[PDB]
């Protein structure tokens, strides 16, 4: 129940590597998991992985193992039940066919057979 | 797994609920001089919000339950929450909060319906 | 990819459609769960609906769900007018990831 | 309609007998100074009582209970009334007047009456 | 026969066991002067140690019983002894010196047979 702002639109060129943010608020992060999710062109949309703040445990598709750095800061807390996190999403091999809009998403529960679902998502960040 | 007392503070409200003899256990026991005085006035007031709950679960046909199925019908008003959203996702801490005010309410709606359920059960009894 | 939905369907207002999502055994559908994304055009998605039939909270009643042991079905009841846009399936267990559909773009031109 | 605080009192036993839970509320609650050791005496004193009358219910096979049914047959020595001349009739205090003597006589019948009950089932349940 | 308060103390286990609210009863009751605090910290000893027996019996589904049958097996090596050469045979002053180690494991295994009891009645009322 709050906002998941991410970066601005960095566009680079194949060969280098790109960083998107997150920063979280009005939830306490370490409680969800954050996705990671991009729809380009030449494809539909494509689930990249996900990573437990509380945890540090990732699961990632094996389409982007050896693509994505996946890391997450530790959320400063605000109230009882609400804090301040960050996700950090990065590419390796930077080609033209990964040029899409990418997005994080907030886990949907914190148990059961949905935990991880993609369920509060971002803005979106357009990359080159 | 052993969490302890008040180990699942920060768990679902599921997790916890499987929880609840750890928490009662210490709820009795724990986990004319100064200290006297002071002692027995604490011995005094453990007793008395001891016998309090007891007494609300007594007129809830609740005594000698941990988990407890009642009649009332959960109003919306209340909490218009999905089952899978609350048990699965919030903490008792939160969902304290959020029955903050309408609590008062629901231990009044348990009371008639246990006595109106044993003045039904006095009359199946009848024949 | 390997989920195939039901390309494109039209509807109108007042009236139900039906979106399919059927794919090989290995990713439907009796050992996994299907879950539901209206996405506008590259912008904010939104879970509809999660787990075969539950819905996500704040989804109107419209929205239902129902999975065989070949293909899940979305339907819309009452087309409203705000409905035109296209519609992803995604399969998933509970340690696993999401495995996003074709998708559907659903029009209520009326 | 809600009498309150022993609102019933003159009303008939019947009557009166659908609101306990009215009465069974303030019975624990409410409706080295002096004022310090004198409160403390009573806050001592209330729960005694309480746990008496709670004691009683206990092995009686009535814990937890409000209107609770039992085995012993009503001695027409006790009172030779007819029912409708009772519930109809009669107030609660006029009842407790009626059976002065005969109140500690029925308060060992209900005793032995669930000790033998509870080692029949322990025999019904030795299969 | 009525032997008394403790009256069946030397008697076999199962003779006693069927007097168990003679000793039930006077475990309430019984059978700033120097006295005067001398007497209330005897009266809040008393109700403290009640409620504790009190306490494992809620948490054990054994509330309002004397006799209370539970669900854990009885683990031999706690008394490897026949169900005839107890019951008949020894006095419950002589049992509760062979289980003196073993009792506090009996205790907890009686608690959670009680959660998961109700868990599961949770889910079988869930329909
Ligand atoms: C404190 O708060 C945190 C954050 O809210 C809680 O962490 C969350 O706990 C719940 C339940 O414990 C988690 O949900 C479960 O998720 C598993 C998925 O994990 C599986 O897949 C992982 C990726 O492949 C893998 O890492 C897991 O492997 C184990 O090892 C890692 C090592 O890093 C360990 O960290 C893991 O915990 C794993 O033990 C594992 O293979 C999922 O399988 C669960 O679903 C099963 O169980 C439920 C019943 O619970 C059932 O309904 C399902 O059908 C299925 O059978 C379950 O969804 C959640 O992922 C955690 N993280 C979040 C929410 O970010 C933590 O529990 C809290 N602790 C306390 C004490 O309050
Ligand atoms: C819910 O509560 C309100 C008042 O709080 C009451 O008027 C209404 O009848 C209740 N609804 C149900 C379904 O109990
Ligand atoms: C309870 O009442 C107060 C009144 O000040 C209100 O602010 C609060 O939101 C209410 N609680 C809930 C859960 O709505
Ligand atoms: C009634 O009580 C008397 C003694 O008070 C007793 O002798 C008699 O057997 C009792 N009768 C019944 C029917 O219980
Ligand atoms: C109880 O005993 C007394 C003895 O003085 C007697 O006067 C009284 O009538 C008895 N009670 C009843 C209800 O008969
Ligand atoms: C008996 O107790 C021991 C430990 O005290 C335990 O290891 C064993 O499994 C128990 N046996 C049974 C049958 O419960
Ligand atoms: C309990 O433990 C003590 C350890 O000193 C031992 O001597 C005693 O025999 C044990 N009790 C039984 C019944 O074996």
């Amino acid at each position: 129940q709050g906002q998941l702002v991410q970066s601005g639109a960095t566009t680079t060129k194949p060969g280098s590597s790109v960083k998107i943010s997150c920063k979280t608020s009005g939830y306490r992060f370490n409680f969800y998991h954050i996705n990671w999710i991009r729809q380009t062109a030449g494809r539909g949309p494509e689930w990249m992985g996900w990573i437990s703040p509380y945890s540090g445990d990732k699961n990632l598709a094996p389409a982007f193992q050896d693509r994505v750095n996946m890391t997450t800061d530790t959320e400063v807390p605000v109230t009882s039940f609400t804090s301040t996190g960050a996700a950090y999403m990065e590419i390796r091999n930077l080609t033209s066919d990964d040029t899409g809009t990418y997005f994080c998403a907030k886990g949907l529960l914190r148990d059961g057979s949905s935990t991880w679902l993609p369920y509060l998502w971002g803005q979106g960040t357009l990359l080159t | 797994v052993f969490l302890g007392f008040l180990g699942a503070a920060g768990s679902t409200m599921g997790a916890a609920s499987m929880t609840l003899t750890v928490q009662a256990r210490n709820l009795l026991s724990g986990i004319l001089t100064v200290w006297g005085i002071k002692q027995l006035q604490a011995r005094v007031l453990a007793v008395e919000r001891y016998l309090r709950d007891q007494q609300l679960l007594g007129i809830w046909g609740c005594s000698g339950k941990l988990i407890c199925c009642t009649n009332v019908p959960w109003n919306s008003s209340w909490s218009n929450r999905n089952l899978s959203e609350i048990w699965d996702n919030m903490t008792w801490l939160q969902w304290d909060k959020e029955i903050s005010n309408y609590t008062q309410i629901i231990y009044g709606l348990l009371e008639e319906s246990q006595n109106q359920q044993e003045k039904n059960e006095q009359d199946l009894l009848a024949l | 990819s390997v989920l195939t939905q039901s390309a494109s369907v039209s509807g109108s207002l007042g009236q139900s459609v039906t979106i399919s999502c059927t794919g090989p055994n290995s990713v439907c559908c009796s050992h996994k769960s299907i879950s539901w994304y209206q996405w506008p055009p590259g912008r904010a998605p939104t879970l509809i609906i999660y787990e075969d039939n539950e819905r996500a909270p704040g989804i109107s009643p419209r929205f239902s769900g129902y999975k065989s042991y070949w293909s899940a079905y979305l339907t819309i009841s009452d087309l409203r007018p705000e409905d035109e846009t296209t519609y992803y399936c995604c399969s998933y267990t509970h340690n696993s990831g999401c495995v996003f559909g074709t998708g559907t773009k659903v029009s209520v031109l009326g």
